[PDB]
């Protein structure tokens, strides 16, 4: 009657033979992870016509594991779909929460009870230290000692150590990340003073003054019968030099 | 009477149980006591180890393994089946009966009792004890018991069923290679509603 | 025999106890099975949660219940004192007989083992043990049980007391209210001398 | 029938038992009860104390006692050699059988189970579980129990052997001078395989 | 036979009914917190003259929790008498011990066994931290790391800063109270020095030289013809003040 | 019959009679820490001839407490020889190895089953604090916070404060001991400068300089008609002295 049918959800009992005869009767049994529910046979027998009878795997159905309840302030996600045996269980915390325990549940089985690898994770508040200590400033909130998400502290220079001022280079509002460390790094305050550009063969027709400070912008033009070499537009960096390099008027 | 009890005797010369799924032959002696006290049937049940693979479990962290248990219509153990090999039958003296089984269904987890598939019942079919192993430094190490009567089926044959899960998790194993001899379990007695004759 | 047993049956229908104060009407499902055994009785006891009430216990972190059982001179439950609301008798099948009681006195616990209102012997009559609670989750949570015998008497008919106390006292409670569905104890067998027929 | 039944009786007058070897005379109560159960025996023990120095133990933090019973070729104890210093007999209501005892040898425990000196089978020989005792405060102690059966002989008489210790060892003692009155455990229930009629 | 009797000890079994026939029976039982003791009656029968036979609640005994034993230096106080149902027991330590759990314990029932509410407290020895430190002034036992119950220490000046020396204001001896807290505020060690008293038309009789500390006691005295205005007696305060202020003799 | 005879691994059960008759028996017990193996009998009945038949204590043989394995980096030791009831077990860590838990174990029984007293000891690491700070000197390895087993540091004097360079007293290289202890004491850099040794009718004849530091050897030769009194070699010690002191030649 040859090889007998094979089914994704069933296996069968024994050894199978390459020929069977007349009357022979084999047997199928739901596998790991799968339970039988009446009446449907599990069984077949070779008919008059050398042929197995109608059998279907109909019968068994899959195993779950237990309903996993979000968790606060996150959520559980089923990667493969369901709760069916061989399947996982992905946690993701909410914005300014922190996972405790295990990110990652699998669905187990252990005496042919459906059961998860552990207990599921917690979602921990997310909490951070002071922000750095800068030289020659200082940021809102100095005397708070813990920060929560999203409480933003602004950074501000300490007054005129003289004719020039301190500048600050970068951002001065930083926040409470998610990953429990702040959003940018701290910014600086140093002394900022540029050279005072000239240009020969060439006219000043913008940002006038006899001081120039950070992020200072200037504009140059060039006499009649002389080309620019680079860019008129130049502006003064946090190093105290000129970004791009001071232009030159090159004769025609 | 000899027809009250139904057991797989007194230590067998040979293994009567393949217990783990890894072996290709009989691992263990499954010592089954089956007694009918009234209404509710007295099941004394313990393993006594055999194969190299199953008595080296003692150098092991976390382990667990299952005596599955199927029975047909009639109450008759499924051999090929369940996880013990070689069928139940009544006492004589030391050792297993020859002769028919007197009402093989009574000494059956009643299925009115312990139901079948039945998801708002499911927390009746569960039973958990505990049993000792008696380490080579002559130590009781606690080993948990879970035990699940009928509820899940696993073909047109299985009637009633009776599965006996042994388990451990401790930051310390049992025994070490040197020291592991024989995985012995104390045995361990549970209660359950029996099926009519 | 039938008349070894006497019984609540298996899984009544309705609720048969109102183990708790604040119920007024039968609140769960009590599963109680004496079995004689020579000179002692086979005392499976458990309960399967009906009411709302009862079924949310599981929801608390300290928790005590006690299923009172009172009876006379001549082993017959009083209905209108005991928890359990139905008389208790034989075994007929998967249920309760309809007959006669044989020998009732016979499954009552002895007063010369467990003596009422003796002080030097106080001690004598408690029995301690622990069952399972099969949660959500599929984890057992162990719940203790504190049993009296005799010992205390409430009026000029109780002649014979049963007293069972399940409890716990965790930090964290087996369910929440999403979770819990039906408060059910794994089966307590404990064992006790009892009184002549 | 009482002849299912070898018991030591009722809550004894006098003392039947001298647990301790520092006791001169009868130091305690031993309650044995050994009921035929199919191819196993209901083995039920528990212990009440009766002189001053046995029931002062509660005042000390680590403790042990055992209850040795040793047995002749036809399952009759030998007082001489036991710790229970009175032969126990079948069910006469709530006291012990005058006349002859109808299988003594079915009562004891298997030698082809629980073998003698055989150190490849020695953890078979093992069987653990827990009682309680009563502290004046009404709070439930836990004792350690270690059931050795046969495995050690002490004499060419000795041919079937029963040893029961009760153990604990605590930060705290379960009583104090002032506060302890008597030594009562809990009823112990532990099951094993019996020898042939 | 009209409503049945009631009684403290017992309650009626089932809903009273406002008549009753010749013959009926009503039972009673102990209440939460009684027992039964043998062999007095806990029922009664309507008698031929519709009255009820004679019953009473004597068979109900009161249960008890178990005896507590006096904390070590410490007492337990049954506040309502005994160790009856619904009682509870209060915990009071000795001079110099202080409560280490439960300072009231209630008696309880759980499953027909009075049981007390938890474990008894514990009155553990009274230690103190050192005394604090004061300007100008040194106290006895200053390496002493640990201080227990009555233990007293003695607090001195330290020598003068010039010609005029400190003074102590205040006790000068403090001692480990009860409430682990030192018995009274730490002494200061100020130079107090108070102005010459001179009043117009009176002179000095007591407390005579050229200068006046702390607590120094003065009296004056009017010349004829003149009468005081305040108090004869004044003394110098700790902030270097005449308390009562420098009286006047005015004209008549 | 007389008295009973006595044996070393048997006891007698009951009280001992003076005289015993024909035909009476007496039974024999293992004693504690003994067990029976059949089929050797353990009793004796007294003969027609007024004597005890041959009887021996060959069936009780000593119970044994489980064998012990070698901890990790240490030794079990069996101090009375074997394993049987009344022995202990010793033990000992390799070198390099401290032990942690019972350093003496006892073959107790309880409940007629040989156990011992408890766990047995683990032989930790042996690690040690860094080596003693110096005045005026410095050592190797001076950034390593934890040291282990053998590991040495050697010491070196700073560079010379002025003409007289530091002297280096004691040996130079320590090592981490067994005992978590450093082998010996850490060494001194002090300035040690001798006076310059001048005897009266002597000549110098080794040693030859201006100036003499630590361990410097100086030989002196007295003249023609004179005796040398006390040593002729001489080192300068630790505290600046002459050690033996300088020596005198005297007239003969
Ligand atoms: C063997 O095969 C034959 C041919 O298909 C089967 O006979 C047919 O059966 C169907 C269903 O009853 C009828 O509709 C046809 O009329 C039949 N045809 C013929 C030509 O007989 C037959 O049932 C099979 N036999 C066995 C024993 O399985
Ligand atoms: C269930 O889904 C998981 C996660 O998507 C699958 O595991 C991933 O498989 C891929 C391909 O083998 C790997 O590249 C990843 O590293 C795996 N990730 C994790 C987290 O395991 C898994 O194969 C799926 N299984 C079934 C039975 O559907
Ligand atoms: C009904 O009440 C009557 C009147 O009190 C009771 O009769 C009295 O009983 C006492 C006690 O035995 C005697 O001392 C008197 O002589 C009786 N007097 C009369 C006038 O009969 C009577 O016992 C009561 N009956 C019932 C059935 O309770
Ligand atoms: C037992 O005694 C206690 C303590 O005296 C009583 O409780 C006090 O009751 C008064 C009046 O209601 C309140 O003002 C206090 O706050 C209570 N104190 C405490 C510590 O509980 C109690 O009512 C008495 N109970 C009985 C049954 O006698
Ligand atoms: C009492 O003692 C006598 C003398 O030794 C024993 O008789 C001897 O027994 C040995 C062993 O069988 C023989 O070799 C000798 O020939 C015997 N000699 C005599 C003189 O009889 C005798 O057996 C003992 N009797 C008892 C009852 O113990
Ligand atoms: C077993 O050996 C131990 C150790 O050598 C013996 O105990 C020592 O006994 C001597 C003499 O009494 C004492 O001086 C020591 O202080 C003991 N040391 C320890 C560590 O106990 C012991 O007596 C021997 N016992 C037997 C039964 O052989």
């Amino acid at each position: 009657c040859e090889e007998p049918p094979t089914f994704e959800a069933m296996e069968l009992i024994g050894k199978p033979k390459p020929y069977y005869e007349i009357g022979e009767r084999v047997d199928y049994k739901c596998k790991k992870g799968y339970f039988y529910i009446p009446p449907l046979a599990t069984h077949t027998i070779c008919d008059r016509n050398h042929t197995w009878l109608p059998v279907s795997d109909d019968a068994c159905y899959r195993e779950t594991c237990p309903y996993i309840r979000d968790p606060l302030n996150g959520q559980a996600v089923p990667a493969n779909g369901t709760y069916e045996f061989g399947y996982q269980m992905h946690f993701i915390c909410n914005e300014g929460y922190y996972l405790i325990g295990e990110e990652i549940l699998y669905c187990e089985l252990k005496g042919s009870v459906a059961i998860w690898s552990g207990k599921p994770p917690i979602c921990e508040k997310v909490l951070c230290t002071p922000p750095p200590k800068i030289k020659n400033g200082k940021h809102t909130f100095s005397e708070v000692e813990v920060f929560e998400y999203l409480d933003a502290v602004t950074y501000s220079c300490d007054p005129a150590p003289g004719p020039d001022p301190f500048s600050l280079i970068g951002e001065s509002t930083i926040y409470c990340g998610d990953n429990s460390v702040w959003s940018r790094a701290a910014p600086e305050c140093k002394v900022v003073k540029c050279r005072f550009p000239v240009v020969e063969n060439g006219k000043q027709i913008s940002g006038f003054g006899k001081k120039f400070y950070y992020k200072a912008t200037v504009m140059f033009e060039c006499d009649k019968g002389f080309y620019l070499d680079g860019s008129d537009t130049i502006v003064c960096d946090s190093n105290s030099t000129w970004d791009p390099p001071v232009p030159k008027c090159l004769k025609v | 009477d000899n027809i009250n009890t139904l057991w797989t005797g007194v230590n067998p010369t040979e293994a009567n149980c393949q217990i783990m799924n890894s072996s290709e032959s009989n691992d263990c002696k499954l010592i089954l006591t089956l007694v009918k006290t009234g209404a509710l049937v007295t099941a004394f049940v313990y393993v006594i180890g055999v194969s190299n693979n199953f008595n080296m479990l003692t150098t092991h962290r976390n382990i667990n393994f299952t005596a599955e248990l199927f029975f047909d219509s009639t109450g008759n153990l499924l051999t090929r089946l369940s996880s013990l090999k070689t069928p139940l039958n009544h006492k004589s003296g030391q050792n297993m009966a020859t002769g028919a089984i007197t009402n093989a269904k009574g000494f059956m987890p009643s299925t009115t009792a312990y139901p079948f598939n039945d998801n708002s019942r499911e927390k009746e079919n569960y039973i958990y004890g505990t049993c000792y192993y008696t380490a080579s430094d002559r130590t009781a190490f606690p080993i948990d018991i879970s035990v699940m009567l009928n509820r899940r089926a696993i073909n047109d044959e299985t009637s009633y069923c009776i599965r006996i899960t042994w388990s451990w998790n401790t930051g310390d194993a049992p025994e070490v290679q040197t020291s592991a001899t024989t995985l012995v379990t104390s045995p361990f007695t549970f209660y359950y509603i029996r099926e009519d004759d």
